[PDB]
């Protein structure tokens, strides 16, 4: 008080450690995007359940080799075949169609010729076939009883389809964090309003909400709240009861008007882990936890500066939210890139919104600090200035944190 | 892993 | 008939060229995520509208220099200051607070010392400035960030969270953006059962429909589930007619491909009078891939007939469908992002250009990411603690390169947000 | 730009 300057490294690991993992719930598989499985998923069927042809052609006997063959019938999709392939005979099959008994290989139609015939009667096999050629045996893809999805899996479209394949339409996943977002400051107006003297429009709330919504987390708009202990307490109490995570932006960090940290400490009795982070931007960033009824809510107090808000939200909030929804490694993806512009280094670890662009035949992407037609998908991670390294130049390999779709 | 930008000459 | 083997390169450019760009509509700024601006956005205000302090400190006169000064008051946020800074006087300011007239510089509290306070100790009265300030130091002048009447967002801009916040800043709550493509997905095949159903002899569960929808929804486009459709001209025509009336894109999976059993293309050409641009693509997987356009009432619908094979469905969707969808929603460069990575596993090359679902992994001090190929259906699911975010792009085999080895730099297409 | 795949 004033809170000690927490190093950027320590501030990050503090957020993750103090951030809890949410409970689990049962959802339909169609709602599994971005969800983390809290259970193993076993297959109760074989895939394929039957021997299936890979190519469109004819089920043959490898022992018969090339030659003239009789077409005894056709194997339809969705129907179990009733005929058996005898020596000197073949059966027309389509891709995915069941393989009849007697056949051990499939010869594609490109390796055949219609000899004699609405129904075909005779065909010539032009090639020698290996046993098992172009055939998917029972359980070649998925064996029965096999674990197809382990707990901890961060599901995407393919995992949804795998659930649909095995028939597990209901799965146990971690809950998604409900995030309440509010903005503080007596200078804030609603974006719909025209400007009044000394006032600006509230942009942080819109950006933060859009950021959280992009990761698919349910959000709650607490709107603009006056910079005073009474209104702050009401907004915080509402956010605490309705959300797992409460995010605020703006408000006097430093002075004695720190109504936010006054309410958090005196009225809410929450534990403030850090109130300042040695970083640029986002120095007056505050992280607090609050234990109610054996349940831990987390609270972020982001700087009023628009650039600071989006930067601190991607650095602290998003990794925390990912941990809550059950992601094993909630840490952001960091890649190596080249600087599109020269840049002076700051004693503090600095972060710039940037745009990652891969140029053809070039191994490393280029990061351009805030083209204008594209939304920033990266967060340039500048090192703190030390010794000879007072400045970084165009072309040097730097770290870039992925914050959006590549 | 580091949340602070790293360097390499 | 049978359709010529279209090269992978030609198949891709055909899709983009035959894919239309949707019309526009007015939306609220809060719904602008992933939307492309069809208009220039002008600021009607300056940002900041007033000179604003960058640091917590005191609004001072540079000409007064360091020394003992009188604290005439404090500039509050949201209020235009009423007092004027005279020589020898300063005003306490916080970050973001308006700068009072008379002041031309701001000295932060770290470069100051509180000399004397009131007898109550509740008010600061006199302060010592420890440094010399430059005119304009730690002050954001009017319109430092945004000037009035300035173009802050040009048409064609693909908006993210920041672009939304920028709209809120300038006060433009209503914008003209391209519509999102409505995508309808169906599955064809007499062997298909709903995932909720138990298996019957010769039957499998429909997984493509769930995956395809999930892939489109990941990109934030509205989807329509047309369910399972029987492989026959009557049921296909009904499903297609419904999809056309309800959607801009119609995706189907399955079907008996080519031959006289090719109901799908028979309905498209004969009944629907649609134009099939290609029916076969020299690729792996997804050889029997069909793309078609249909012009109704001056409106062009696009139709994708993807292979029934589960692996082929997701691969072809990321290669053809998604770039087409991005074009429809107004993105100027709808082409996918392709990056360089190193192979984590050896792999035999195919005469056809081959594509494998893979997992991209960036390491600490390693410049290139490692791409571990997922064999196809189940291989990854032993190490699938992460979803496949990449698409390994293998070149067609030649007498020179028959096989690729561990460590070689290869092309990988990012197919999902990390 | 290539949709097939290059080498190094």
């Amino acid at each position: 008080s004033p809170f000690p300057l927490t190093s950027m490294d320590k501030a990050f690991i503090t957020v993750l450690e103090m951030t809890p993992v949410l409970g689990t719930e049962i959802i339909n598989y169609r709602d599994g995007m971005g969800r983390v499985l809290a259970q193993d998923v076993y297959a109760k069927d074989n895939l394929p359940p039957f021997p299936a042809s890979v190519k469109d052609g004819y089920a043959v006997r490898a022992a018969d080799g090339p030659g003239d063959r009789f077409i005894i019938g056709e194997s339809q999709a969705g129907e179990q075949p009733t005929q058996t392939v005898m020596p000197g005979q073949v059966m027309r099959v389509t891709t995915g169609a069941p393989i009849p008994c007697g056949a051990d290989a499939v010869v594609q139609v490109e390796d055949t010729e219609l000899i004699r015939e609405t129904e075909e009667l005779e065909v010539r096999i032009l090639v020698q076939a290996r046993p098992g050629q172009d055939i998917r045996p029972i359980g070649h893809d998925i064996k029965r009883g096999e674990c197809v999805l382990a707990k901890g899996t961060h599901m995407g479209p393919s995992e949804i389809g795998l659930l649909a394949t095995v028939g597990v339409t209901e799965v146990e996943v971690n809950k998604f964090p409900v995030v309440a977002v509010m903005s503080t400051g007596n200078e804030l107006l609603n974006p719909e309003d025209d400007l009044l003297p000394g006032k600006i429009r509230d942009s942080n709330r819109s950006t933060l909400l859009a950021t959280i919504q992009e990761h698919g987390y349910p959000t709650i708009n607490l709107g603009i709240v006056g910079d005073n202990p009474d209104d702050l307490l009401n907004a915080l109490n509402e956010g605490i009861s309705r959300a797992d995570v409460i995010i605020t932006s703006g408000g006097v960090s430093m002075g004695e008007k720190d109504y936010l940290k006054q309410v958090l400490d005196i009225d809410l009795h929450a534990q403030i882990h850090f109130g300042r982070v040695f970083m640029k931007p986002g120095l007056p960033t505050t992280f607090a936890t609050l234990d109610i009824d054996g349940v831990r809510k987390i609270i972020f107090a982001l700087p009023g500066n628009p650039v600071s808000a989006v930067v601190t939200c991607n650095l602290f909030v998003v990794p925390a939210l990912r941990k809550m929804q059950g992601i094993l490694d909630p840490r952001p993806t960091i890649i190596k890139a080249r600087l599109s512009c020269d840049v002076k280094l700051d004693p503090r670890p600095e972060y710039h919104r940037c745009i990652l662009t891969w140029h053809h035949q070039e191994p490393l992407p280029w990061a351009q600090s805030t083209m204008s037609m594209r939304s920033a998908n990266g967060l340039l991670m500048l090192p703190p200035k030390t010794e000879q390294y007072v400045e970084l130049h165009k072309g040097e390999v730097v770290d870039v944190m992925v914050i959006g779709r590549l | 892993f580091s949340i602070v930008g790293t360097l390499y000459p």
